[PDB]
RNA sequence: GAAAUUGUUGAAAGGGAAGGGCAUUUGAUCAGACAGGCCAGCAUCAGUUUUGGUGGCAGGAUAAAUCCAUAGGAAUGUAGCUUGCCUCGGUAAGUAUUAUAGCCUGUGGGAAUACUGCCAGCUGGGACUGAGGACUGCGACGUAAGUCAAGGAUGCUGGCAUAAUGGUUAUAUGCCGCCCGUCUUGAAACACGGACCAAGGAGUCUAACGUCUAUGCGAGUGUUUGGGUGUAAAACCCAUACGCGUAAUGAAAGUGAACGUAGGUUGGGGCCUCGCAAGAGGUGCACAAUCGACCGAUCCUGAUGUCUUCGGAUGGAUUUGAGUAAGAGCAUAGCUGUUGGGACCCGAAAG
RNA sequence: AAAUAUGUAAGAAGUCCUUGUUACUUAAUUGAACGUGGACAUUUGAAUGAAGAGCUUUUAGUGGGCCAUUUUUGGUAAGCAGAACUGGCGAUGCGGGAUGAACCGAACGUAGAGUUAAGGUGCCGGAAUACACGCUCAUCAGACACCACAAAAGGUGUUAG
RNA sequence: GCCCUGAAAAUGGAUGGCGCUCAAGCGUGUUACCUAUACUCUACCGUCAGGGUUGAUAUGAUGCCCUGACGAGUAGGCAGG
RNA sequence: GUGGCCUAUCGAUCCUUUAGUCCCUCGGAAUUUGAGGCUAGAGGUGCCAGAAAAGUUACCACAGGGAUAACUGGCUUGUG
């Protein structure tokens, strides 16, 4: 996730190089940096998918 | 190599732009495009798309739909908004005093508007009154009943009609059509 | 412009997770465990020795 | 005064073809800036990657062993002892379980190391890259001022400023490269056309049409048969007709499109009301599915009245139409497609 | 009586309650069909994905095919003839199989750096005349899929059982 | 199992060639290494998609700019030159 | 119960002819014959989505075909 890590934003490929748009993109679930992304992940939660 | 589950470099199949070269057009789509970028108002991106409709895509409207759609509960002073020509129709005889914007009017349209005490406007006098389509009412001409439309999706048993030249009793009325001559249809 | 990899660079490893500091800080990464003296059953050594 | 083709002169290459592609050497030739142009060295950083040294932890039979303590046992039997030949000590086979060597098995005790994994541990060497161009963002280090490796390279220095770099061209060397066009499942083919060069050389126009698009006007639309007029095959102006459209359906005689806000139901963009929002409610054009109503045809029912055979009111029917249900068309132009024409170009044996 | 293929379902056009219409149906407001009114929101009814979904008009070329794995018919057989599913060639270069339309790897804008695939590392030829345990001596050894062949029957050659 | 007998065709001849015998052969195991138009990162060209920007006083709103993905092709279609 | 227990047992346009409706037309106006229409069948195309059709060429012709036979060559080897 830190190296090869990218997010699916209006259907484009972004970098995740900061908080503020995992924030703005999975907040609504709880997920508010990359590190609660990873938790999420390794953890299988509810809001996995 | 990638595996493409879809079609590549697709255009969007929608009208960006009109086709015509008309200046006057131009200008107003300059101006409803400025205005659907910056209020956020649904009726802005529908009349700014409308503005790019061809010919048969923009059927024109007669007053008598016009006074039809004023009768609707709740919108009797209501402006009314034709992307188009608004023709006249001579078998309505009473007619309101309601708003129009139109594109075009004809002479009968103009005139029956105005001595009714309506008036007519073009879309950028709207704009100004209604920049962000208060009040309106968006009325569009059938489509389908253009002479074109019937001939589409010709076959057996479809009740199309067929692409001919000249209609009589010798004219694709025998044998395919009835009983008596091999079969109908 | 230009993806620069945490991991590699301190900067960019600081402004992501605020943590990497604490976790450095007290060596989280070397952190012994808790000696213990509990001693498997003698059934389960002779079953791991027997033919 | 072009090309095929040829003479002379000049340059270059040539061990059973020649020609070509990528890269550089050599020869020849040539443009650009000298107002910072050409080529380089080092340092500090950023991105990508390659190869070493080294530190701290975790797991397993909380490695197994080694090592240490103890009990038992055996031989490929150590010391000792007996026995027979033996160049005065060397073998040979019996006994003998640690003695003057040792080994094996079980149990007990404490570590190390291997293997696998983790570190938001540290650090050396090498290569490629420098996209962007005022500021804006997120962080780090600091009491603070500020600084920084934090949304893409700067600093210092040297040589040369011209054929030195580079371009072009000929040649050489390494590797690669079969003759194009055509029909074909398959062509370098022992399949067909092509010795060479120049000029010429093949989807055109017309009548009538389909879809789409642009334009004018719009329940209408079309001035150009003709007339008027003229700066005279142009431009300008115009009456009456006619064409198409505005009604359909029957073989025909014929008849001919509102029970109703021009119907009900379901889905509908936009607009309206309320609400911070989300939502809820109202109205809902175009369009899609469906149930009805209306007009013509077909099959039935046959009222008041009568030239007693005419007339067809009213009500129906798993029937039927290229219909109605607040009109959309007419004209001109363009690409594409269709048919008749020599019909993309050249070609029969015949009549 | 399998395996592989194959139909349908997994909700708002749904479920529940009450009662309106009819010339159909029932001994009978009984039922059938379509409705009025009320309640139940998106962990609203499994998983994963969704370069958005739906729809219409018009027209080009084509209508000689062939090959491989598996299934399979005729035939002694065939680089023979004919079918089934899928992937390919045709229409396609590139690395590998010396060479080859179809095999293996992998599909292609112009460049730089790094790492690999299939295949290889004595020399031609880029890369270990590397490491390890065995086997084989041929007076016609052997050497890598598709693939460019070899059998029955034998040997006190040698090896293991 | 390997080797040998069984094993006869016509120009001269082909594990690709040279050559190779505790192999440079056969079976098997462990590592290092070589290189594709494939994969990873960067630049540039084009295409497609989603967006920003009309404010005058400086010229192209078919302009300028931001972000992401993509690129084989006969018969054939369309587009810009 | 809308032919044969089920799975086959069959036929367009034009023309002729029959049945039905006794209805529509013969266009200057009528009556009667005649003819022409409307709805449903029959007369048949078996090459069965349906041209009306005998040979010969060793005197021969043209457009083509290796989409296809009469030599080699290649695959195969029943047969020899
Ligand atoms: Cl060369
Ligand atoms: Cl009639
Ligand atoms: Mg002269
Ligand atoms: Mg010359
Ligand atoms: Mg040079
Ligand atoms: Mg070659
Ligand atoms: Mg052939
Ligand atoms: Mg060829
Ligand atoms: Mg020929
Ligand atoms: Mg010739
Ligand atoms: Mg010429
Ligand atoms: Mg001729
Ligand atoms: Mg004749
Ligand atoms: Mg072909
Ligand atoms: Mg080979
Ligand atoms: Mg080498
Ligand atoms: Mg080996
Ligand atoms: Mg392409
Ligand atoms: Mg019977
Ligand atoms: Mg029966
Ligand atoms: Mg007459
Ligand atoms: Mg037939
Ligand atoms: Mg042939
Ligand atoms: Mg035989």
């Amino acid at each position: 996730v830190y190296k090869r890590g990218f997010g699916k934003i209006n259907k484009q490929r972004v970098p995740l190089s900061d908080n503020a748009i995992i924030e703005a993109n999975l907040g609504k679930y709880g997920i508010l940096s990359i590190d609660d992304l990873i938790h999420e992940i390794i953890t299988v939660g509810p809001h996995f998918k | 190599g990638i595996d493409h589950t879809s079609k590549q470099h697709k255009r969007s199949g929608h009208r960006t732009a009109p086709k015509s070269d008309n200046v006057y057009l131009k200008l107003l789509v300059k101006l409803y495009t400025f205005l659907a970028r910056r209020t956020d108002a649904p009726f802005n991106k529908v009349v700014l798309k409308a503005l790019f409709l061809s010919k048969i895509n923009r059927p024109p409207v007669s007053v008598s739909r016009i006074a039809r759609a004023l009768k609707q509960e709740g919108a009797a002073n209501k402006t009314v908004v034709v992307v188009g020509t608004v023709t006249d129709d001579a078998r309505i005889f009473e007619f309101p005093k309601t708003t129009v914007a139109a594109l075009r009017f004809t002479a009968g349209a103009r005139a029956k508007i105005v001595k009714a005490g309506g008036e007519c406007i073009t879309l950028d006098q709207l704009a100004v009154r209604a920049p962000k389509g208060q009040n309106t009412l968006i009325l569009r001409g059938p489509r389908n009943s253009r002479e074109a439309v019937r001939h589409f999706g010709m076959g057996p048993h479809k009740g199309k009609a067929p692409r001919i030249l000249s209609t009589g009793r010798k004219f694709e009325r025998a044998r395919g059509r009835r009983r008596s001559k091999g079969f109908k249809v | 412009v230009l993806k620069k990899n945490p991991l590699k660079n301190k900067q960019v490893l600081l402004r992501l997770n605020p943590y990497a500091k604490v976790f450095a800080a007290e060596k989280l990464g070397s952190k012994k465990a808790e000696k213990t003296g509990t001693k498997p059953a003698a059934v389960f050594t002779e079953t791991l020795k027997h033919d």
